[PDB]
């Protein structure tokens, strides 16, 4: 029944994490990569269900094979109000992956500036370095964003 | 993922010869680390270096 959470929670139907909630599923069920209920719906921006999970206690530091957490993901993709209701709920906001990769790094390189904006505002080491020695910043120079590179001044 | 390399002949049939990964080798996340390539002053690089 953990598994039913996994694809309810990414089909997005909210009413059927509800039930198999109640009907006492593990919140923090997961498949072969990792993936946690809250890594899918976060993923493919499901708002309702992130809420709906960390309510029930949802860890929401859960990482995959590869040390990436839903923040990475929601960050990522720019689905803005969960990475503040993540963020809100106890988010690591400076989880990095395997590759040494942060939240900020990835919503740098995929130029969303107010998941950036907010990630700051709740910290975030703007001089974080990955595996290669690549700060947001660097990111924002190389892709010739100047919106970005001046906020991460 | 394997490659076609060229033919051979298999009792006077002429069939393809390939070259991939054992098995073991290309079955986890983790054995990608595990292949190396080589650079040109002759280093043996693991694949996580770059």
């Amino acid at each position: 029944l953990g598994k039913k959470l996994l694809e309810a929670a990414r089909a997005g139907r909210d009413d059927e994490v509800r039930i198999l909630m109640a009907n006492g599923a593990d919140v923090n069920a997961a498949d072969v990569v990792g993936w946690t209920p809250l890594h899918l719906a976060a993923y493919w921006g499901h708002l309702e269900i992130v809420e709906v999970l960390l309510k029930n206690g949802a860890d929401v530091n859960a990482y995959d094979t590869l040390g990436s957490t839903p923040l990475h993901l929601a960050a990522h993709f720019g689905h803005l109000e969960i990475v503040e209701v993540l963020l809100k709920n106890g988010a690591d906001v400076n989880a990095k992956d395997d590759n040494g990769i942060t939240p900020l790094h990835l919503a740098a390189n995929r130029g969303h500036l107010e998941i950036v904006e907010v990630l700051l505002k709740y910290g975030a080491d703007v001089n974080a370095q990955d595996k290669f020695g690549k700060t947001a910043f660097d990111i924002s120079i190389n892709n010739g964003n100047e919106d970005l590179a001046e906020i991460l001044q | 993922g394997g490659s076609y390399v060229n033919d051979f002949i298999d009792r006077g049939r002429v069939k393809k010869v390939y070259v991939m990964s054992e098995a073991k080798y290309r079955m986890l996340p983790d054995d990608i680390g595990d292949w190396y390539v080589r650079a040109a002053d002759g280093q043996m690089v693991p694949f996580s270096a770059f």
